[PDB]
């Protein structure tokens, strides 16, 4: 999974 | 624009886990049971779990 930081 | 399902805030985005089935999110530190880190595999929120069969 990913985070809102790693996405944007 | 993602906010956490538990606390309703979008702060600390390095801890703010994103659902792989929808636009929803959750801080790892708000999760119960304990989630010490962002998982490598897919994570599904409770709304998405409710759609499974
Ligand atoms: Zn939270
Ligand atoms: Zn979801």
């Amino acid at each position: 999974a990913r985070t809102a930081a790693t996405a944007r | 624009k993602v906010t956490c399902l538990v606390c309703r805030k979008g702060d600390n985005d390095e801890f703010l886990l994103l659902c792989d089935g929808c636009d929803r999110g959750c801080h790892i530190y708000c999760h119960r049971p304990k989630m010490e880190a962002v998982p490598e595999g897919d994570w599904f929120c409770t709304v998405c779990l409710a759609q499974q069969v």
